[PDB]
DNA sequence: TGCCGGACCCGAGCATCCGGATCCCCTGGAGAATCCCGGTGCCGAGGCCGCTCAATTGGTCGTAGACAGCTCTAGCACCGCTTAAACGCACGTACGCGCTGTCCCCCGCGTTTTAACCGCCAAGGGGATTACTCCCTAGTCTCCAGGCACGTGTCACATATATACATCCTGTTCCAGTGCCG
DNA sequence: CGGCACTGGAACAGGATGTATATATGTGACACGTGCCTGGAGACTAGGGAGTAATCCCCTTGGCGGTTAAAACGCGGGGGACAGCGCGTACGTGCGTTTAAGCGGTGCTAGAGCTGTCTACGACCAATTGAGCGGCCTCGGCACCGGGATTCTCCAGGGGATCCGGATGCTCGGGTCCGGCA
């Protein structure tokens, strides 16, 4: 047969890979487009320093992966390996958001 | 009116004869497909299957009590 | 110029990459849209305050030092962007 | 005798009789109010201080304070506070 | 030969002492120069928030038939108002108690 | 047969009663005993405003109450009603503590 | 002169009273001593800086204003004790 | 005529410009006067913390076998020091990444 | 004509060469270090300003920073920083 | 006029229908806890008065910042490629999910204890206050040297690519339990 | 009951693939030399913020008795936590596929950013006063107390329902009714 790795092996390998790596994961251009879109909601005629945009990307990704680890340990407490957004809402509300 | 629950559970267990015994969920689905008030007689059919296990007509395959699987007797 | 649907500018496999970096093993399909809403709330907050900065700075270009202010006023402090 | 201890209890009690002419106050609730108003006063003045740092400006204007109001206040609180302070600034300008 | 001294609070027609708060700003080590209208504006918005919280607290006290405000109704006012609660999420109240919050999953059949 | 309530119902009445009430629930004299016990570990012969100790109390059981709603949310979210220390540990981690 | 055990003066009826005010319905038996240790940790966290306050304020009496500072630098802002 | 210009950092044996520190204090408007030993003490404890964190960064970099330290070395240095994690828990780091941390429940068997 | 901007990256580099002469650094890492310096500076400065404001103090001495750091620093770091700054201020005082 | 077989009416079989045993279900009995209504006595809150000290007016004056103008720079916009990832779907499996069996732990109700609280009282420890006097540091003058800008070059490091091992899954062999016949 | 065929179940081999390494090659951004100047520093002066002496009082801590409601232990039992089984779906993984971001180049400009001006507005100080603060008082709302109304909540028990077993009666076949037959 052609080989197929059993589920979880590949996922844990990418966990090791991206805990090893440091770089941004979302493509920068659609994120930038989203930044422009959100800033347009407040005021038109706005330009953007790129350093601001990468700062937003890094801060947002760090915020997300932090709450990912939080919901991860929450689902570990909840005896599951599959995350559901009820865990996310609980983490936000207990965290205070 | 219909027969007592022993009749229904005996055809529930004898409908398929899987290699492992019929599970409680599968026999519940079988009685639902054939047509019976599983909603209210659930305690009734649980004590009925407990009775048929105690009479030795039916033998529990894997679990103990209502859990696990159930199959017909040896002969 | 005019942009509409950058809600899906975050792709699902990007979220899966982040979740593997976030240590998540099994991900529901319901996760991505809820996280999209959460990140929208967070960026609306910080970018609204960044706009408040830049209009107070009377500028038509934002700076990353405004972003430094936007991260510091809840203590989400980031280094290396002109601070 | 003792040294004078300044309090907002007179001013807040005036505001109280403006909005609720009927009700009384407890001293504990008033200490809560004073701790509140001093806390939020040093809050808003602190962010105004950082704005003075970031703008490199020696003199504090109302503009910086309205900006700091959009920093602190949640939403319609901020817009209404901006409106009320705007009218108060106008009639103070006309004395 | 000096004219009659009004107060800056009277010039704004307000309750809070503009001189006191402006003195607080000057000796707060915040700036050497402070514009004239900024303490007036700050007194105005402090008056706004004070009247808002006091009005809601008085309404809450009227709900439980007492005409003297207690920290319990202060907690009830601050926590039932999402802008006020979000504004003071990190804020502790003495003898205010908590909002009565019962989970429906805890309720029996 | 003597009167006896089923379990939890009196606990529910206690929950309601205590969610209306605002008073301190610990006997305060052991609380100052603990305060002076811990205080002498940093510097001995420190005197105390009683109001200082009351502020310490109000902050203390306020933090404990908020921790307890978080603990209850953890106990429910793992499909239960009874608390265990793993709720407390998870709450301490997700609170950044 | 010394104090050796007042943490067991934290009665489990008081703990369960806070649990009921905290909304906890059913309580394990092992909860009490661990919460005692946690709150005790919180107590040293406050009173260490309170001791530092009274030392820098050059006193031997602990006042509520230093308590206000000690709660507030962790952002546990309590009203009615400041003044 | 006049004495040789001699730096206060050298007088305190230090590296960080204590004159710049004291000037930024004066423009920081923290007090209307500042004692002489205050910016010295500030500078000195800053080299202390800087030496500690750069020691940790060097440990990480020699563990990561790279000569020039990078923000990943900074992250790996700081986040295994839990004492700094009480000190700097609310701090995010640009391109630092995260600690590789896989739980045993994720591990099979 | 460019406006000279003050940064501590040269001081960070010399500190690094003090602790590790063999070790280099990236420019963004030096930006992180300067951000750290400014961050701890503003923390300790605001805290000292508040402590001056409490005890009606208008002159900041190293005693106040020593108090404020032993507040902000837990564990052995506080004791060691107090000791090192004590030696530095002491032999400065002799100087 | 008795005798013998055919048919039927009387006994048996067995199904069948409730008789009573037993399990669940809805509503009332009981109990009690809790809200609502005054009664009482009380104690802090609001009002007033007297007294102070800082807001206020008036003036000056100097400098902070708003504007005018010039410059020049990264952001912005377009575009041509251009592979990395996005998408998408399809089988597969394993993990949530949900039901149930069991068990003992902790809510509830009692008895027993006990120390918290009141409250009353003294002692005295130190905080808080005014004053005095001076050490030091902000402000000013004049002068200099390392930091920033900028230039310049060059090795730590990413990438590439070819080897070498780890490991993950899965087929394969040895071996004991069960099932059905000897 | 035993014994062997049948079946499950564990250990191991082995391959493929990612994981980790060794070295060859630009490389540009680290890294380090210099021009200058403007902030750092040396000295003088002011003059006052602050360190300490004294006080006193007052607020903190301890002690004594009593009491009582809180607390602590026994029982105990049921209900929730956990164990276990089984399953079905929803991503995991593993291919093809679309696109789209990205990189690199070109051309523009608005607008940020630096500098002269001036000018108006805030800081600082003499006069002063009136509003704000401290103490006391009186009171009236409010907390505790007491009694009943009310409402929830838990079990008792009769009714619905159902099912194994006797009753029963109609059905299913044979001594007695019934008539021809000798």
């Amino acid at each position: 047969k052609p080989h197929r790795y059993r589920p979880g092996t590949v996922a844990l390998r990418e966990i090791r890979r991206y805990q090893k790596s440091t770089e941004l994961l979302i493509r920068k251009l659609p994120f930038q487009r989203l930044v422009r879109e959100i800033a347009q909601d407040f005021k038109t005629d706005l330009r953007f320093q790129s350093s601001a945009v990468m700062a937003l990307q890094e801060a947002s990704e760090a915020y997300l992966v932090g709450l990912f680890e939080d919901t991860n340990l929450a689902a570990i407490h909840a005896k599951r390996v599959t995350i559901m957004p009820k865990d996310i809402q609980l983490a936000r509300r207990i965290r205070g958001e | 009116s219909g027969p007592p629950v022993s009749e229904l559970i005996t055809k529930a267990v004898a409908a398929s004869k899987e290699r492992s015994g019929v599970s409680l969920a599968a026999l519940k689905k079988a009685l639902a497909a054939a047509g019976y008030d599983v909603e209210k007689n659930n305690s009734r059919i649980k004590l009925g299957l407990k009775s048929l296990v105690s009479k030795g007509t039916l033998v529990q395959t894997k679990g103990t009590g209502a859990s696990g699987s159930f199959k017909l007797n040896k002969k | 110029k005019v942009l509409r649907d950058n809600i899906q500018g975050i792709t699902k496999p990007a979220i899966r990459r982040l979740a593997r970096r976030g240590g998540v093993k099994r991900i529901s399909g319901l996760i991505y849209e809820e996280t999209r809403g959460v990140l929208k709330v967070f960026l609306e907050n910080v970018i609204r305050d960044a706009v408040t900065y830049t209009e107070h700075a009377k500028r038509k270009t934002v700076t990353a030092m405004d972003v430094v202010y936007a991260l510091k006023r809840q203590g989400r402090t980031l280094y290396g962007f002109g601070g | 005798k003792r040294s004078r201890k300044e309090s907002y209890s007179v001013y807040v009690y005036k505001v109280l009789k403006q909005v609720h002419p009927d009700t009384g106050i407890s001293s504990k609730a008033m200490g809560i109010m004073n701790s509140f108003v001093n806390d939020i006063f040093e809050r808003i003045a602190g962010e105004a201080s950082r704005l003075a740092h970031y703008n490199k400006r020696s003199t504090i204007t109302s503009r910086e304070i309205q900006t700091a109001v959009r920093l602190l206040l949640p939403g319609e609180l901020a817009k209404h506070a901006v409106s009320e302070g705007t009218k108060a600034v106008t009639k103070y300008t006309s004395a | 030969a000096r004219a009659k001294a009004k107060t800056r609070s009277s010039r704004a027609g307000l309750q809070f002492p503009v001189g006191r708060v402006h003195r607080l700003l000057r000796k707060g080590n915040y700036s050497e120069r402070v514009g004239a209208g900024a303490p007036v504006y700050l007194a105005a918005v402090l008056e706004y928030l004070t009247a808002e919280i006091l009005e809601l607290a008085g309404n809450a006290a009227r709900d439980n038939k007492k005409t003297r405000i207690i920290p319990r109704h202060l907690q009830l006012a601050i926590r039932n108002d999402e802008e006020l609660n979000k504004l003071l999420g990190r804020v502790t109240i003495a003898q205010g108690g908590v909002l009565p919050n019962i989970q429906a999953v805890l309720l029996p059949k």
